[PDB]
């Protein structure tokens, strides 16, 4: 999602509605990249509550 | 009534038709004898004896560009491929330069039709006392799979049939 | 992104820039269309300018894709084939063996890979090194590298 | 009819009208989802037994 | 042509791989399921046409 | 940076909090779960040109 | 039909050169090892896993740019089928009837 | 015309009309009898069969062999003439004599 934020900010960067350098949808697949969220607390648990 | 074909001639994979040869023993041989004489002169112009010699040559190539020749299909892409640089499989592996009638790449094993070693004239009758042919006349009667270790073989044929 | 090929130079420890798919040829190819040829001819120019690890990894492999059916290649292991897309060559676990070694390229069944593999190991831009800012009185913020 | 009617696209090479066509179906799930369906019923019929 | 990711990972959950016996008997329990019917056969060789 | 010497290519980039002289919960740092060295970027090949 | 011997070849030519054509020239059969059993598993029986079976030959194509070709399996039969009736048509007990 | 592959391309042409009524060996696969005539527009699509004219067999396919000949024999012959005047135009034309 951030990626995709990124992305979109880039282009209002640069003026137009497309993006040339583009954050997202790369060739490379990145399906175990990760982010810090607040799902996930600092002993390994969940933040449910 | 028949004869019998050696090492050079083996390779006629497809139907006798498609061959026309003349049918009669004598005008069937002049008729071979002048396209091998064809054959021997382009085979000459590209390696010529000077030069090349003693060099190897690959009998799986030489049998399917005198079986190409004769069936009158794509015979030079053969040439180049003639001369032998490591060994027979392994300059014949996935080289696709013929057709797949010919000879054929499965993974590391190389699979080659059998070609006739018997050829009937008009005179076969199947006659009482005619030679047996022994199914070799056919032009599908069985295939050769080819390759360096008789392990991979047996592995190849875990799965095929 | 022309100018950001060049941003891109000083922060390759935490970004590193690749092709978009869209530039590579469409289909994967064939030596057979004159568009793809072209697509290509902009791939290859524009290869060299970016900080991937396996730049011509991907550069020989879209000309392999793009020739498939007009001259193989011998290829490692039963899984993978020639026509298989460049894009997914990102890895260095994925340099092919026949690449590696320019000798299993048999010239009678590969003159134009094998010429473009020799081109590839032959010019390939050599990397090189400045000297820039500082470093008695400033100090230096550089790691993994000389001050 | 068909076997005597039958013509190719103009000019078509069959890798790239392959990598096309075959494309949109190696994207389901049909087939990975009928094994758990093969694996319950192979445990109710000894469950049963 | 598909992609998979190259990287530490969470670990995933994806039971899909199954033994050659359960195919089989999976297999077998189809052919009963058609028997004689040859209504229940014609729609596969629809779809697959 | 390296031409082709295939055989020091880097692949990953990590830090670390711990001591070299502990043993504790292998905690990898988020900068490892990327494919490349890196997040991924991507250009124009045309614009390039 | 099992032996062609049987049919006469002076009082039935031409169904003794349809019963010689059928045993020749008809389509024999051929395997193309589909599918992966690794992590699919082989569900086929009678047969060893990962093959099919064709009423017809296979040679796997060796260029990517088809053009028309009569060195076919499929053809040679269109073409044998043709010259028997060419064979049926020019006969003296049925030519004179035209 | 000026092309320099009119002559074969004549042959191809009529080859590719009498495509299994009569076959000739050609070179490569993808280059063949069926092939469309105007796609030889080079020197190196030039067949063996249409450079060595002993190629074609003469008893299965003479009509090619006698295209082929009449193709080799009759085909005209380039010539000449002088032009224009050195004297004070002068003589622009290069890559030939003035």
């Amino acid at each position: 999602d951030e990626a995709d934020d990124a992305t979109k900010k880039q282009a209002k960067d640069t003026e137009k509605a497309k993006a040339q350098v583009t954050y997202s949808d790369t060739g490379i697949n990145n399906a175990n990249e990760l982010s810090r969220s607040g799902n996930v607390d600092n002993e390994g648990g969940s933040n449910q509550k | 009534v028949a004869v019998q074909l050696f090492r050079p001639l083996q390779g006629l994979v497809f139907d006798t038709q498609l061959y026309g040869f003349p049918g009669t023993f004598s005008q069937w041989e002049q008729f071979m004898k002048e396209k091998l004489r064809v054959l021997k002169y382009e085979v000459l112009r590209i390696y010529p004896i000077s030069t090349y010699n003693h060099d190897r040559v690959n009998v799986f190539v030489a049998n399917a560009l005198v079986g190409a020749f004769l069936s009158n299909q794509a015979f030079y892409d053969l040439l180049p491929l003639l001369i032998v640089n490591d060994t027979m499989i392994s300059d014949l592996l996935g080289t696709g330069a013929a057709l797949s009638q010919f000879f054929q790449s499965h993974g590391e094993v190389l699979e080659v039709a059998a070609g006739r070693k018997y050829l009937q004239m008009n005179n076969y009758s199947n006659d009482d006392d005619d030679p047996p042919l022994f199914a070799k006349d056919l032009s599908d009667y069985a295939k050769a799979f080819y390759s360096d270790t008789y392990e991979v073989l047996d592995r190849f044929f875990w799965t095929h049939d | 992104s022309f100018r950001v090929a060049l941003a891109g130079w000083l922060y390759n420890g935490v970004v590193t820039t690749v092709i978009d798919d869209s530039s590579y040829p469409k289909d994967g190819g064939s030596v057979t269309s004159l568009e793809n040829l072209w697509d290509f001819f902009i791939l290859a120019l524009a290869l060299p300018l970016t900080t991937d690890p396996c730049a011509p990894v991907k550069a020989f492999m879209t000309l392999a894709n793009m020739m498939v059916g007009f001259e193989t290649i011998p290829m490692d292991n039963q899984i993978y084939t020639q026509s298989r897309r460049a894009s997914a060559f990102s890895t260095p676990h994925t340099w092919p063996r026949c690449f590696m070694n320019i000798q299993l390229i048999s010239p009678i069944d590969a003159p134009i890979l094998r010429q473009w593999a020799e081109i590839i190991h032959r010019y390939w831009p050599n990397p090189s090194q400045i000297r820039y800012g500082t470093p008695n009185v400033f100090g230096s913020a550089n790691l993994f590298t000389p001050p | 009819v068909a076997l005597l009617s039958g013509k190719y696209p103009p000019d078509l090479v069959t890798n790239v009208w392959y990598a096309d066509a075959i494309y949109p179906m190696y994207a389901d799930t049909e087939v990975f989802s009928n094994l758990q369906r093969d694996v319950i019923t192979c445990e109710a019929v000894q469950t049963l037994v | 042509t598909v992609t998979s990711p190259y990287a530490p990972s969470v670990n995933r959950l994806m039971p899909y791989r199954i033994s050659n016996a359960e195919r089989q008997i999976s297999q077998i329990i189809r052919v009963m399921n058609i028997g004689n019917n040859a209504t229940v056969i014609q729609p596969v060789l629809q779809d697959i046409s | 940076y390296v031409r082709l010497d295939r055989d020091r290519v880097p692949t990953m980039v990590g830090v670390t909090r711990q001591s070299r002289d502990t043993i504790t919960q292998p905690a990898l740092s988020l900068s490892t779960t990327n494919t490349t060295v890196g997040v991924p970027l991507a250009l124009d090949a045309r614009a390039i040109t | 039909f099992m032996n062609i011997q049987l049919i006469s070849p002076i009082d039935a030519p031409i169904l003794r050169q349809w019963a010689e054509i059928i045993h020749r020239y008809w389509p024999n059969p051929s395997q193309i090892r589909y599918g992966t059993p690794n992590v699919f598993g082989s569900a086929n029986l009678f047969t060893p896993p990962e093959v099919l079976l064709l009423p017809i030959d296979h040679q796997p194509a060796n260029v990517t740019t088809p053009t028309l070709d009569f060195t076919n399996e499929l053809t040679n039969w269109r073409a044998r089928v043709c010259e028997l009736m060419k064979n049926l048509v020019d006969n003296q007990r049925y030519q004179p009837g035209w």
